[PDB]
């Protein structure tokens, strides 16, 4: 009484890392980083006439 | 800088403590016996 | 394969970061270059991730809207352990305001902080939680620290959150607006973390001074001890033990309701070794110590109220039938009294590392020690002498203009002032009895 | 023939199953690589009853063993006789119950208990003729009790007339780890009673009790209570695999000490214990026998016989000894003693021969008694149970997930009710 | 059926024994592969640098 | 017996074009003379009965520093000598020069080393155009090369990579105008376009190769890489190979939209390169980020039609289904609602080579994807925002008309941008 | 006598090809070289089946290699056993279809397809008498499904009463590697149900879950995927070459296998399958065989045996056993899953026995069984291709090479009329 599915809840080895890293992952591509690299150069001078 | 350094520091332990306890350090009665049934004892071959 | 993914946000959390993660390395072996030495797996794992070849990298991120405190982690000992991205640095500091860091500058790294919180948490598979480390009374450790639990609650859901926050002192203080920002941190941290501790700076003075017998305690030598609690506190889940407990045993067993749950620590033994071996240090009398009011490492004192449960930890080569007698001791004694509700009051849990001695440190070796943490209705004084504080304050409205005009309306002040004195009844008719 | 299944849940159950399979192989002589290397025929004649052959000639136990936590399995594997356990019959999950009797019975066992309910099946269906299922877990855990308590359900809907055993220990307020040990313990015994066909209580507070006074050893360990309860779940089904004078299976023993369905929780202790101190200087009899089988501290629990009355009272005698010694001292005590026995069933002590004693002890005894004293273990847990639930403590965890406060209400009013009615025949007198 | 019952003995255990080589010896190479194109990246650094 | 031949006109594709043959070279060992010091050179090279090896490339421009550049520089032993096209007068960023009064006596002898090239090969998969699309020659040049190919070959695949004007950075003044000019002849006369602006590889260069002053030299080998990982699986075998004609079978499901944005992982500077495992898991993560796309667009605001990736080192079957699995599980990547499937994924056996003198850190995983969008109809409407402003007043009008173009041809230029702008809304819109 | 030809077609079937003649050529001792250096003398009594001798004793197999791209003929010659194979029968174009059915059917399929006619019509000529034809294929790309598929309407009009096999391997959804695939799968499987006699479907999906779950191997690989069809290839003919208790050749299966014509879709399994840490725990016994091959886990396809109902079994048994141990299995399997098969049918089960056993083993299974549950992969193929046809998605390649849209229509309604057929007789009822 136990489908295809459902069955590889059951811990095998240390090989569910190679099924298991995204389950809880935080889900994707959410957050922007384009151009974040504000922080770990200095930006160019902008000058007024 | 002055107080984090590169420290030299340097699993027998674990597996010592861990068979300790698991073990017996009682035992039982000292074992005198050998395998015997009740209904072989009784009924021998006889001459 | 079980993860935990540290966070650590504003000097004071920086600072007691870089004490627990030397420690973390001298326990596992590791040299500061990441490097394995000369040539039992999996202990590791718990706090760092392999590369695949040789060297480690933790799982840990550091925070700051000031790059003064994070470069110097950059050029130190240890600038080949953590990941070049992972230590994040601003341009302009909060400086001790809470609106600057949650409504100004705050905004701007908080989006780049979560990518890296992904970045390292998609990497693991048995996260039991969130550790984040925080001091209450600066403006950005107080201000990113709430966005970041803002976010992290909406973005994650049920994983848990562990927040080892630190206080203002009584009457001792660094700063004089700090009254203002922890009622605002207050009231954004009790909806969104699990469990709270509470590690105010003034008491680990006075436990420096009376047993490590240091006349002159530094910033130094503080972190240390929170770094032995961390250890002591997450070692379970790392190391083999005869009665193991985990991150989730903690929300099941401490706080008997979701409002409550803010907890005291109290570590013991805390020895020097010129006196360190003139006793035996017996499982019997440590557990004493650890129950010691003028130990708790919180400044509350809980003969003023009851006890509500006690989760507490043990490692070494402890014994579970010498830890029964001594729970029974206590229990047998009339000063410590606990709610009538709660028959049973005691988590106990047993683990064979020893405690790791950091060379060049202060305590000594011991084959044995207790970490003790506990629930109890005396809490409630710590946040009605910062009430008044905050009333004596507010009541002429004084420092209030700079942090009207950095986008935090007049009213938010009052809302937080009723969450407290909220708080405060909710304990009180809790700890009152049938 | 008539062979039976092992099913060992829970951190608790394991430890105990580890240390059981040590104590069995040693007793049929199996290596821990699984080859027989006995010395007589015996040995290996009711083989079949707790282990399967394979393809080369090794044995492997029938032992199916649960939990949900990874950690469980590297330790009783790394440990000795870890390898006679066959690697496909581990089936556990990744995250734990963490001591929550919902979580191990509502939201996680349910998922998971599909699979282990196959290999169930795959060992049931196997034998040629089976004779039960025995259980061994924890009441004070929440994956032991949760996940355990509705294996029982399940088991039991499939297999109705096989017989059951569960060897559960409950948690004593004097030696207590866990807040919440009155919540689920309480709910265990509500779904335990409806199934099981016999239950044993065990308590760590009667066995470091025992330890101390008759055993007299400084320190004890969890090996220490894991071999006492060991030898006694061997001795209840020795003479199930070895021949004696008056064989008496399961099910004899199931018939002889239930009056009524609701009473089926027993409690047990084994003979003899001596330090080896005074190892040298006691004299192993049959009387001496049963003055240590019948005494108050040498019970596995710390329920008092002398504050109740008996209802029935089993012995199966372990060695070489004659019948009438054993008939004589049964009636002996039942007339020294003839206050604390109910009168409304005369003669209620049963007694079994096998002939084949432990090894190293000459003679040995396993005492199974049904007394109306275990009452009270039952009032003190509900003392606990009650005074928590008034005050809705540690609640929003239970019910967070789907439970609801009037199955804490319906459990204690069904444990209420078994208490009531089970010191009714207390008593009741003819 | 005794003696080829326990001829299946030493064959199982030799055939069992010798496949643990394969799983150590794998996990020693692919050590060994990462060990020397690691090292390549050494000398990427001091070009760059 | 399978050729691929390249086209580059205009000095954008002439500078990408270079960057390319450093890679293709370095790849099969031939030196820069060309001699080697089996047959997988065939599909760019050509043995020439003893010893070396020529290009299966032709270069067009009509300014000569470019072209004399090349023929001084090392590669002077490469190239044949008279498939170097080289003019007198540049167009000087006038689509109409370079369309109506340059482009009617160039052609000719364009096409001319074209159909010598192509009667050579006897496989011939397709061709490879590279242009500037805001420049003069770029597409002044390119408009009339493709058309007359159109009609020449016929059924053959071409396929154009060309480069979109940033949104606000750009080095030309009157380029929204040539741009959209040349819109209405790629849109009815090319099978697969690329969208390559400067600006995303400007922040790519910044962020992940640790390059504070990014310059036109690093932004050509980026492109070159994605052009070897296309056609890796033309020569080089591997697991699940995927031809040329195996991309408009599988990415376009309309013949009106066939625009689509690359991206490529992993991108990391040695100085942080092994510092991380780099495990087949995360580089597929990484190709998806929407920061790591090489076109200035954001695909969180839109639905994905179709998606290709190819892997190429040690990447093995399980771990590509386990990874694609994952992402289909991801709440922000939402897929058309017609489209159960999307994903085409090749695997090879080669790892990506590393230049001398690069940036880019050698690694023994990578990953390059096309994908096709409905959020690529932004840079559409910024660029017709663009162009209104400028034709509202009829500025830099004059130029064009007085070289031969008429009045109207903007007209039904800008219609054709509304007819293309409509056509995405109409798909992405669910049943 | 009563030999067999094999025509592999595609990128998939000729890795396919490739490790199924490499296990053959291994069970009758040939080299790659063609030389025989085997040990039994039955090793040579049947090989005529499957090789065709040639001058100086060398056997060459009667494959026809045939595909529209040179880049996977020149991999299968480059590898081991690759030397077997007769240089002329290798027919291949040079353009491709590319996933295209269209083009792989009606474009290039028409101009190219003549050629191998002749080559087949050379080999079927040759030998005795013929027995039938079997094909390896994969439905999910162009060229092996859309040439593939026209090769056997060709075929069966010109050989009507010959026996036709092919091993179809479907595209499940959770796996997918095309885009296109739910066209082209739709399109075959309406001209496969025509003509072929016999249909087998397989699974990348199924083939990752057996290798991950059962055979516990961390590193699988396409290599090790087809080599689990491979020996399922070999089980169904075994008996053909080998003697055994009960002959039944590949007629003999159809006959006791389809009840209507339109109903000849099988999914296979083999057994026994273990991992090779733990090989030494199991027992090979004739009961325990039956089990694992009866497990819905143990199939090779995403369809769940349980979720319908067999309409007949067949399974063949390889080794030396007793014929009343086999009997009683598929009597006792049948009484305890009584509502799984159909009831209107008795005895539903037929067993074979060859005395054989594969080279490594001393017992082996096959299991070929018509269920009913099969309807789910049509059921899910269909709503993915009526999702993108109705939107025209995709559909200007198939118009454009002379193809309308109305040859769509007719598929979907055919490929849903089987599926309405094909549950009528799951809920039938005498
Ligand atoms: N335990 C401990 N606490 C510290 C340490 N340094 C600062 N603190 C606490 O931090 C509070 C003030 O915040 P800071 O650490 O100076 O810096 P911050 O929290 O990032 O806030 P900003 O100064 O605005 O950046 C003080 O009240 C201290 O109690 C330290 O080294 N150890
Ligand atoms: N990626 C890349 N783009 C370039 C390069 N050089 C020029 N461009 C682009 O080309 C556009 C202008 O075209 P030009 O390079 O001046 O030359 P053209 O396209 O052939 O047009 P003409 O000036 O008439 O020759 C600029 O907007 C740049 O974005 C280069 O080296 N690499
Ligand atoms: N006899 C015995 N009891 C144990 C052992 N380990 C734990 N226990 C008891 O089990 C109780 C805790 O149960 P727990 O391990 O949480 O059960 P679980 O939830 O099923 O894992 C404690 O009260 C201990 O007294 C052991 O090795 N032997
Ligand atoms: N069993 C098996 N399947 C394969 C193999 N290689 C590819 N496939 C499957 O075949 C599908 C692609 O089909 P394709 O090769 O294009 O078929 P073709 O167009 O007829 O050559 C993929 O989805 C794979 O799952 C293999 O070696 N063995
Ligand atoms: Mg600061
Ligand atoms: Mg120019």
């Amino acid at each position: 009484t136990a489908d295809r599915n459902k069955q590889a809840k059951v811990f095998q080895n240390k090989e569910l890392a190679k099924t298991n890293f995204a389950g809880k992952s935080s889900p994707g591509p959410a957050y922007d980083v384009r151009d974040t690299d504000y922080f770990t150069y200095q930006k160019a001078p902008k000058w007024k006439i | 800088a002055k107080t984090y350094q590169g420290k030299q520091m340097f699993p027998e332990k674990i597996k010592a403590l861990s068979k300790d306890l698991r073990a017996e350090h009682f035992k039982l009665g000292n074992d005198p016996q050998s395998y015997t049934s009740e209904a072989a004892a009784k009924f021998k071959e006889f001459d | 394969m079980r993860e935990v993914i540290s966070i650590h946000v504003g000097q004071g959390g920086i600072q007691v970061g870089n004490a627990c993660w030397e420690l973390f390395c001298l326990e596992h072996g590791i040299q500061p270059d990441g490097q394995m030495p000369s040539d039992g797996d999996d202990a590791f794992n718990t706090f760092f991730s392999e590369t695949g070849a040789g060297k480690h990298v933790p799982r840990a991120v550091f925070l700051d809207l000031e790059p003064t405190v994070i470069d110097e982690v950059r050029t130190g000992t240890y600038r080949q352990l953590f990941h070049p991205e992972q230590l994040i640095s601003g341009k302009e500091d909060a400086a001790n305001n809470f609106a600057r860091g949650h409504y100004t500058i705050g905004k701007e790294i908080v989006d780049l902080c979560l990518d890296r919180i992904r970045k390292l948490a998609d990497n693991c598979t048995g996260l039991q939680g969130f550790l984040v480390f925080n001091s209450v009374g600066g403006g950005t450790g107080s201000g990113l620290g709430s966005l970041l639990l803002e976010r992290l609650s909406v973005d994650y859901g049920k994983k848990s959150k562990l927040g080892f926050t630190i206080y203002p002192s009584p009457q001792v203080s660094t700063a004089v607006v700090e009254p203002y920002n922890s009622i605002l941190s207050t009231h954004s941290l009790l909806e969104h973390t699990d469990v709270a501790v509470m590690l105010d700076n003034e008491a680990i003075y006075d436990i420096c001074r009376r047993n490590l017998d240091i006349e002159r305690p530094t910033y130094t030598n503080l972190n240390r001890l929170i770094a032995q609690v961390i250890s002591s506190l997450t070692a379970s889940l790392r190391f083999d033990g005869a009665l193991n407990v985990d991150i989730t045993e903690f929300q099941t067993n401490l706080v008997p309701y979701p409002r409550i749950h803010f907890m005291l620590s109290s570590y013991a033994p805390i020895i020097s070794a010129e006196k360190a071996y003139h006793e035996q240090l017996s499982v019997a009398e440590i557990t004493n110590s650890a129950f010691e009011p003028a130990n708790m490492m919180a400044k509350c004192d809980p003969r003023h109220g009851k006890y509500m449960a006690c989760s507490m930890m043990y490692r070494g080569d402890v014994v579970p039938k010498d830890v029964n007698a001594s729970i029974a001791t206590i229990k047998t004694k009339r000063t410590i009294q606990f709610v009538d509700w709660c028959p049973t009051g005691f988590k106990v849990g047993i683990n064979y590392q020893p405690p790791t001695v950091v060379p060049g440190g202060d305590l000594a070796k011991v084959m044995r020690a207790v970490c003790m943490i506990s629930n109890s209705t005396a809490i409630a004084e710590v946040f009605s002498r910062l009430d008044h504080k905050f009333d004596l304050m507010y009541a002429k409205r004084a420092f209030v203009h700079w942090y009207v005009g950095e986008g935090m309306e007049e009213g938010e002040f009052s809302e937080a002032r009723e969450d407290l004195a909220a708080l405060e009844k909710d304990y009180e008719e809790v700890g009152i009895e049938t | 023939m008539r062979e039976i299944v092992h099913i060992q849940g829970g951190q608790c159950g394991n430890q105990i199953g580890a240390k059981f399979w040590e104590v069995i192989s040693d007793e049929h002589g199996i290596d821990p690589t699984g080859t027989y290397h006995g010395d007589s025929d015996l040995q290996l004649e009711r083989i079949n009853v707790y282990y399967n052959e394979a393809t080369g000639g090794r044995y492997v136990p029938r032992a199916i063993l649960m939990d949900l936590e990874p950690g469980t399995m590297d330790s009783v594997r790394a440990g000795p006789f870890g390898q006679l356990f066959r690697p496909d019959n581990f089936v556990f999950g990744q995250t734990g119950a963490g001591n929550n009797w919902a979580k191990g019975h509502y939201t996680e066992g349910a998922e998971l208990i599909d699979s282990v309910l196959d290999v169930v099946r795959k060992e049931a269906e196997g034998c040629d003729c089976l004779q039960g299922f025995q259980i061994t877990h924890s009441l004070g855990g929440g994956t032991g009790s949760g996940m355990g308590t509705l294996l029982i359900s399940k088991v039991r809907e499939e297999y109705p007339d096989r017989i059951m055993e569960t060897f559960s220990v409950v948690p004593s307020p004097k030696v207590s780890d866990t807040v919440v040990e009155p919540y689920n313990a309480t709910l265990s015994v509500h779904q335990l009673v409806e199934n099981a066909d016999e239950c044993m209580v065990i308590d760590n507070e009667a066995l470091y009790d025992i330890c101390f006074r008759t055993l007299k050893l400084t320190t004890p360990t969890y090996g220490d209570l894991n071999h006492l309860v060991s030898a006694a779940m061997s001795g209840v089904t020795c003479c199930l695999r070895f021949p004696g004078q008056l064989n008496s299976d399961l099910r004899k023993l199931a018939v002889n000490l239930i009056p009524f369905p609701r009473l089926h929780f027993f409690m047990i202790g084994f003979a003899p214990l001596t330090s080896r101190g005074s190892q040298q200087y006691r004299a192993l009899t049959v009387p001496e026998l049963t003055q240590q089988m019948f005494d108050a501290k040498n019970m596995m629990c710390a329920a008092d016989p002398r504050h109740g009355r008996y209802l029935t009272a089993s012995a199966l005698f372990r060695g070489r000894m004659s019948t009438k010694e054993v008939d004589e001292q049964m009636l002996n005590v039942q007339n020294k003693n003839s206050s604390y026995f109910v009168e409304w069933i005369p003669n209620n002590i049963k007694s079994s021969i096998c002939d084949i004693p432990p090894k190293g002890l000459k003679m040995a005894v396993t005492f199974v008694g049904n007394s109306t004293a275990i009452q009270e273990m039952f009032k003190r847990v509900a003392e606990q149970f009650t005074a928590m639930f008034r005050r809705k403590a540690f609640l929003h965890w239970y019910t967070g997930e789907g439970m609801d406060e009037m199955e804490f209400t319906e459990a204690e009013s069904n444990m209420n009710d078994l208490v009531s009615e089970y010191q009714q025949y207390q008593d009741a007198t003819a | 059926e005794k003696e080829q019952k326990e001829l299946e003995k030493d064959i199982l255990t030799k055939a069992v024994a010798a496949y643990e080589q394969e799983v150590e010896r794998k996990k020693k190479e692919l050590y060994l592969t990462n060990k020397q194109h690691q090292s390549s990246l050494i000398g990427q650094m001091h070009d760059k640098d």
